[PDB]
């Protein structure tokens, strides 16, 4: 029952960085990568006292898997997973899918088909990126590609890092993340959207750290992920695998974007100070305050959700929660889908790790839900490509690096159309 | 190349089990017209000898067909 | 003598399974090695229904574990009473469906169902006079429904003689775990109107309802809702296994229950449940059985008795009893709700007395009605599936697989013809 | 009771190490002579 | 950094003999009715 | 008693497997431990060309 | 007293008799240095089919090992039993066939055959009522294939009258060993349906799967595989070597299941083969063995029987038992299988029972079948046969050697209406 | 069985120093001679505890051959066995084709008729030699005729290294190539291309050296045809000898190419971190970038394939991963051979060398196949040579040695014959 994650850029191996502890600490495997089988979904055992995870962090920027190799996890991953360049793309989508992506997409995946052909129950890959960037988006848009038309239908889970609405680090964002979403539409199976703001809001008022860094954004993906990967790794009262995502999220071929989010995020000292129990528990799952995503679904209707539970979780009261909610109309469903819920439960409560910001709970919830306000976000940034499009502004690079007008154009209308699917689909 | 059914293997020799997992060769196994038309059935019985379409060493003759 | 032969399949039919054996297992008392450690000689003389001897004193159940992944197979071996399971019995897919219909019924079917039924023909040719097939299955699934209704059918194609149980777990509106467990139950159930000989409906807010208000528990997990599943079977099954005062079989409960061969779904219940401080506060007579067996918040559907007429009714009892009380309290009952019963059957109820009590207990009782009621729920799962489906909905992971429209339109069309009949007839 | 002799009936040790060793010892050949040579079975 | 098990079993006391041929098995020495004297 | 003497046999096979699944795992550590003693990198009659 | 010649040709054929020797020795109860040490003197009592004394107790096998490269030789005499086999009756070539249908049954032939021949007759003329002769070898080599072969085409020309049994290994596309394996096994086969009486066809493949469905190994290397044909043969001749209540030899069981002269093409199963995961699970008895020996997962031949018609079946029982439960369960199977059986050949299973189960077992059973369905191997093999003739591939190795291209012909015309007059009589 | 080897050239001899510098250390063979029966085929046994091997390094530089006389190993060659001329052919294929070797010939065959009636069951002669230089190219060629002429259906291996497409040391090394060729054709019975372009990609990648030297090259040489030759020496389940590749791996007589790639060569570190199985390195014997001649095999059809297999290998595994190579889509045969594969396994694990760089591996792999790729590469051998033929450029060099036009123009029309012949058979 192995599933595969491969990190494409700076962020998503940053990502991978923070994963990878967290798998390690759940599994108890020293950095120096033995043990002092649950293990074997995630790590393939070499030999004698060895594990190897079954993960490639490729990247151009040499200097972050430099530091990957030289950090503590050297001896943990294999040197061959770790695949670098010499020279960016710098925030150019072009460049990053026509020029350096031609030439390292066929190592990737020269790498990939070996750990598939390693793997034995192979559930699906999961991809790691932030479209923002000029790497992750357009050698991943292209590795993605040609993944899918290598495999056809295994399950490629793709937790994307979209730019905020406000927060923002780059000017070309908005053409990276459009020309990314394009071809993200006809080859992701799900894709699960991630905005930095909404973490950092959650971190600095749930876990009241007033000045949080990556590693904390990071570390909240892990425990994300790895609430995510339960059922796979821990049994449970009712266990799910990754391949019913599709089916139950998913009612349309070109509408998989959905809105992640936790609870709960408390601090070693409002652990102290109330309880959690389900029913409060899925009641903040709904809140807009500790969604992955900087979107309200007031303004949406909840089209699908998918609730996990981890830890001291019985059947009878997430059913009388579940049951609430619907009899309740403060959140509305599209009336194409009474049955508009999911449900998995596993016994294993979250870990914590050392040095981290989350106190140990006994209970846990993790919503992938699918709505409209995912709808709202694509036409604000579509506003934002729109303006800088007028002018033809930055363009002249894409164009010189090998793109031209007509992919623009052909990007921003399928993002239109996008826009008029999801109208009409919420109607 | 071709693979032939095997009536009590195949089952182990699908393409899955052996851990390839990507979309396997069908050349190989349409080329052989099956009754069936699938990977399980009976090959069709065959009479007569065989002519040589070839030449000496390797050399189709100009009369019968190929790609180009 | 008389043989049943077991099919799980699905988590929920697994679990349901592991718990039901666990029961068998002990009430015939045999260790969870396996070995045999009983007292009376009335246990060995109908071990043969359920068991087979291998070596020494030594016995392996009669069961079939079916699904398409790892992890509920390795969840049920690792528990106890987890090591009498023979692995050849362990048919078992790598893949998995993932609550896709199409998936369980047409692509992974066609490539598992050869060894399913080179497993359960060696199995059914084993024993000298087959008495039928048992099937645990939740409808929701896609695994659990589509392979074990490819199963069904094929099962039936070959033995069309001999009898056929399902256990069927159908979904209910309030909690949903899937968001296509519509379009699963209602391919499910129209396999299930021409194949299957009766179907037992188990409804998980039914359970939730008893284990809540009946006994009065705070954490109910599904091992306790499997419990009492498998009691329910038990108690099915104790006439065959055991000597009683007026015997009743699968087959005579059947053509007792039936009366057109449509109508064969049913709505079931068990006595006693009393709460754990109230268990001391209750006498037991059969009357107190009754009064509780016939009781609306009791019965594991959601289906609301009261609501239709009783076709007919089924009332298998155990203990030292008296058939002078059992008679009594079953025409008081009918005379008392003379609105509820249909008009043109008298005395609608079957009845049968067994002389061995569950572990434990002194007296035990468990019903079957087969009433008009259950088509409620029928056209409750019917709206929902033509609600997604007049606007095509979740289809394409079901048409991009070989499966057409057709078959969706056929299976609306015969639910709503069950629907129709049931309403006559009511 | 020695274990028989049986088709499932066997040890599982890996195929690369032996204690005796994989020399192939040439106990059966020929002596060169002439055309005409002769086989040579040595114990 | 921060399952069951069985005893192995023994051969019987009674060693069980695969060299039982039918014949050898079913005809031994026996005796029976010693002859009666007639009477007088 | 046949079943008996099958099981006996059974078991003592059990046993001398795990007996060679311990032959297996110290044969893998001696093959490691071969490799990290004489096989490194930096002993190669070409470690003064390709030394850092 | 009868008396069976056992020939090893090429690698596998060597190393099959070297299993089947050791195999036979521990039946016997002969130690590996050749002395007699068994307990009961029921093994003293055919030990001449096998062994000829030689010094106070010294007993050599009746076999000749032949192949036209000492290498197999070197490790079959350095492996434990090496002793026993007489250093005469080994059979050197210095050249090695390579693969060559052409090297192993013209050029090395002409020469060794003379030797092999003269070694063939003084150990058969050794004795004096000969039974027959049995050869192991392959149908993909060019020792085993062409040498053996043509030796089996002298010794027919020789002894005409006494029995011939050919365990021969056939290819399976799958399992490419060699990449001339069709031109081979068409012409090995070409030559068998004319020379041999009775040939055993063995496959990789079906014994990979015995060996992981049945046996559920984890690594069978070779010496499984043989240890199972040997196993397989000691059962097919145990009947020689122990008085039983009903016997058959050779020759009976040849006349029972040949119906026309060029029928002589069986498949081979043997029963039980067990886990030692399952041996606590399962029992021992006639009717145990007659299931796994009736299914196809059992056999030893890459066709399924169920795709054709038995024309006629053998099964050799070993072990005390009921001759009653051995006919009833014959008699079932038979008539249960109403489809997989010819029409007009009325009991189509013959049945033998010998009193001497294996060491180490209290009951046995072998199968020999007699079917149709080997036609579809036969098609697998001609048809690569004819794709590679088409265009002359590897052509020349055998036209420059001597032999015409009439050969290949001739050899695909005959099996070519041999698996039409199978597809006749099915 | 005995089978012998002779090194003709620069290259011929260096890779005999090494190949047999490993067959001592494989058979505890000191350097002196001594041991402190295998070797029956590699070294014939004098007197009393002291092996001379089968084999002749014949060269006309007495440096190179006067430093093996000097070398460590003196005592272990017989002094005659080492032939040594006084002039060289400096890169003309012609000068050692015509002028010294005809007085060179004559006592290298008489040696080599000294060393095959000494031994009794020759199974082969094997061949070894660089085709861009003159000593290798000519005589060597004059000698294989000769050895034709003599022995005839006496199988001759041959390992001979062509010279790289784009890496090079030589400029004449086309018309020595192309002429050596020329000869090649129909007195080689079977010939292994060698490239030292492909060999160095392959140390580089694999074996991280970033500056090997040519004792590198030879050392995985020398492993390759101990591999291949190791089942005449050890015992094993499947075992295999010279004869059988001249019937299962030429389909027609002048089509005699062979690519050759081994797996793993894996370093100590990668060899720690990574787990060997017969699956792994079946797939990577099979993977394009581990061929040991510059070319691709994606680009032709496969005619048929041998799978030499060392150390701890079962034959189920085996067979199921050639089964799986036969269902991947990745790479395709020709469409004669439905059974295009010959495996054969050996118990003897390969050995190591102190100062190598190939770690210690449970099992090994060599696999000899042929296809098409051949026919790519004797075309760009061809257009090279006919750019510098053209214009008529060094051939006064080989006129005033002693050869006429005519050798030119029907090695060139023998090769586009054989390019021809490719291109028909491959149909
Ligand atoms: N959530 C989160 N986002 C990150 C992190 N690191 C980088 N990012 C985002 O990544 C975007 C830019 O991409 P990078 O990952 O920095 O680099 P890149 O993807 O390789 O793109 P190039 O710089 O052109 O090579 C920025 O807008 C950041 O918001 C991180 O650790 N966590
Ligand atoms: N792989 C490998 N190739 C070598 C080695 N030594 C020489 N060569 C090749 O040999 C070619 C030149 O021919 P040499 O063998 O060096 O010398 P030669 O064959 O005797 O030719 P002459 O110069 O006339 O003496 C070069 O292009 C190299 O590619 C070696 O040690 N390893
Ligand atoms: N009574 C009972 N119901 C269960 C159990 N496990 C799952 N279910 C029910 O089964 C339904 C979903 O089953 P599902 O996971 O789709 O089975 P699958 O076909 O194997 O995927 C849920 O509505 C649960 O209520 C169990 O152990 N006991
Ligand atoms: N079962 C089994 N088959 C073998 C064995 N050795 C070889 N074979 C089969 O024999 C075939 C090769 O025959 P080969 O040895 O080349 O025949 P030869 O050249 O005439 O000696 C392969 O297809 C193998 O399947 C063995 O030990 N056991
Ligand atoms: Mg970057
Ligand atoms: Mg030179």
């Amino acid at each position: 029952r192995e599933v595969i994650s491969i990190h494409i850029g700076q962020a998503g191996i940053q990502v991978g960085n923070a994963c990878w502890e967290l798998y390690c600490l759940e599994h108890g495997i020293q950095p120096d990568g033995q043990m002092p089988d649950a293990f074997n979904t995630f790590f393939s055992e070499t030999g004698a006292g060895k594990h190897v995870p079954r993960c490639i962090f490729l990247d151009l920027e040499p200097t972050v898997v430099d530091e990957v190799r030289t950090g503590t996890y050297r001896q943990l991953f294999h040197p061959e997973q770790l695949i670098s360049g010499k020279e960016d793309a710098a925030n150019n989508f072009a460049r990053g899918h026509y020029t350096i992506g031609k030439e390292i997409v066929d190592l990737a995946l020269d790498r990939i088909r070996k750990l598939a052909d390693n793997c034995t129950g192979l559930q699906g890959f999961l991809v790691f990126n932030a479209v923002g960037g000029g790497t992750g988006s357009g050698l991943g848009s292209l590795l993605l590609e040609r993944l899918s038309v290598d495999y056809g239908k295994k399950s490629k889970l793709g937790f994307t890092v979209y730019p905020s609405p406000q927060v923002s680090t780059a000017v070309v964002e908005p053409y990276n993340s459009v020309l990314s979403t394009h071809s993200l539409l006809e080859h992701t199976d799900v894709a699960v959207m991630l905005d930095n703001e909404a973490i950092y809001d959650i971190c600095r008022r749930s876990l009241d750290i007033e000045r949080p860094t990556y590693t904390n954004l990071n570390r909240l993906i892990a425990q994300v992920i790895s609430s995510l990967t339960a059922s796979l790794r821990f049994d449970g009262a009712l266990n799910v695998d990754i391949t019913e995502f599709q089916t139950n999220l998913v009612p349309y071929p070109r509408i998989h974007f959905m809105l992640s989010s936790y609870a709960p995020i408390i601090s070693a000292e409002k652990a102290y100070h109330e309880q959690l129990s389900v029913a409060e528990i899925t009641n903040a799952a709904f809140e807009p305050a500790s969604m992955m995503v900087k979107c309200d679904p007031r303004h949406g209707k909840y089209m699908a959700c998918c609730l996990m539970y981890r830890g001291d979780v019985v059947p009878k009261d997430v059913n009388a929660s579940v049951a609430t909610i619907k009899t309740k109309r403060t959140i509305q469903f599209v009336d194409w889908c009474p049955t508009g819920f999911k449900c998995g439960i596993n016994y294993q409560p979250p870990t914590v790790v050392p040095g981290g910001d989350l106190a140990k709970v006994q209970r846990a919830v993790c919503m992938i839900s699918n709505s409209t306000a995912i709808g709202e976000i694509f036409s604000r940034l579509d506003h934002k490509f729109d303006l800088m499009y007028a002018k033809r502004a930055f363009v002249h690079w894409y164009v010189g690096e090998g793109m031209e007008e007509g992919e623009f154009s052909e990007a921003r209308e399928d993002l239109a159309a996008l826009e008029k699917d999801f109208e009409e689909v919420g109607a | 190349s071709r693979s032939y059914p095997g009536e009590q293997v195949e089952h182990a020799f699908n393409s899955k089990r052996l851990k390839n997992w990507e979309v396997p060769a069908v050349d190989k196994s349409q080329a052989i017209s099956t009754s069936t038309g699938t990977r399980f059935g009976t090959l069709q019985p065959r009479s007569g000898r065989t002519q040589f379409i070839v030449d000496d060493n390797g050399h189709l003759k100009s009369g019968v067909p190929k790609l180009e | 003598m008389r043989e049943i032969v077991h099919i799980q399949g699905g988590q929920c039919g697994n679990q349901i399974g592991a718990k039901f054996w666990e029961v068998v297992s002990d009430e015939h008392g045999i260790d969870p090695t396996g070995t045999y450690h009983g007292d009376s000689d009335l246990q060995l003389e109908r071990i043969n229904v359920y068991f087979n001897e291998a070596t020494g004193g030594r016995y392996v159940p009669r069961a079939i574990l079916m699904d398409l992944e790892p992890g509920t197979m390795d969840s049920v071996r690792s528990g106890p009473y987890g090591q009498i399971f023979r692995p050849d019995n362990f048919v078992f897919g790598q893949t998995g469906a993932g609550n896709n219909w199409a998936k369980g019924h047409y692509t992974e079917g066609a490539e598992l169902i050869d060894s399913v039924l080179d497993v359960v023909r060696k199995e059914a040719e084993s024993c000298d006079c087959l008495q039928g097939f048992q099937v645990c299955h939740s409808l929701g699934g896609g695994t659990g429904s589509g392979m074990g209704t490819l199963l069904i059918s094929k099962i039936r194609e070959e033995y069309p003689d001999r009898m056929m149980l399902t256990f069927s777990v159908v979904p209910s509106p309030k909690v949903s775990d899937t968001v296509v467990e519509p379009y699963n139950a209602t391919l499910s159930v129209h396999q299930l109107v021409e194949n299957a000989d009766e179907c037992m409906v188990l409804d998980n807010e039914a359970l939730y309802d008893i284990c809540f208000r009946t006994l009065k528990l705070t954490t109910p997990t599904f091992g306790d809702l499997n419990h009492l599943i498998s009691a329910v079977m038990s108690g099915i099954t104790c006439c065959l296994r055991f000597p009683g005062q007026l015997n009743a079989d699968l087959r005579k409960l059947a053509v007792n229950l039936i009366p057109f061969p449509r109508l064969h779904f049913f709505m079931v219940g068990f006595t006693p449940l009393t709460s754990r401080g109230s268990q001391q506060y209750r006498a037991l007579t059969v009357p107190e059985l009754t009064q509780q067996m016939w009781d609306a918040k009791n019965m594991m559907c959601a289906a609301d008795p009261r609501h239709g007429r009783y076709l007919t009714a089924s009332a298998l009892f155990r203990g030292r009893m008296s058939t002078k009380e059992v008679d009594e309290q079953m025409l008081n009952v009918q005379n008392k709700n003379s609105s509820y019963f249909v008009e043109w059957i008298p005395n609608n109820v079957k009845s049968s007395v067994c002389d061995i009590p569950p572990k434990g207990l002194k007296m035990s009782a468990t019903f079957i009605g087969n009433s008009t009621a259950i088509q409620e729920m029928f056209k409750r799962v019917s709206e929902q599936f033509t609600a997604m489906f007049r606007r095509k909905a979740f289809l394409h992971w079901y048409t991009g697989e070989g499966m057409d429209e057709m078959e969706f339109t056929e299976a609306e069309s015969n639910m709503n013809d069950l629907v129709s009949e049931y309403q006559q007839y009511q | 009771p020695p274990i028989p002799k049986l088709p499932g009936y066997t040890v599982c040790l890996p195929q690369s190490l032996s204690d005796k060793g994989f020399k192939k010892g040439q106990t059966l050949t020929y002596v060169n002579g002439y055309q005409r040579e002769d086989a040579l079975a040595q114990v | 950094m921060a399952r069951p098990t069985r005893n192995a079993t023994a051969p019987p006391p009674a060693m069980p003999s695969i060299y039982d041929t039918t014949y050898r098995a079913h005809y031994i020495p026996k005796e029976g009715e010693p002859r009666v004297g007639p009477g007088t | 008693a046949f079943a008996r003497l099958t099981a006996y046999f059974d078991d003592q096979l059990t046993l001398m497997q795990q007996e060679a699944d311990q032959i297996r795992k110290a044969y893998n550590h001696d093959t490691e431990a071969f490799r990290q003693q004489q096989q490194l990198k930096h002993t190669r009659r070409e470690w003064d060309i390709n030394r850092p």
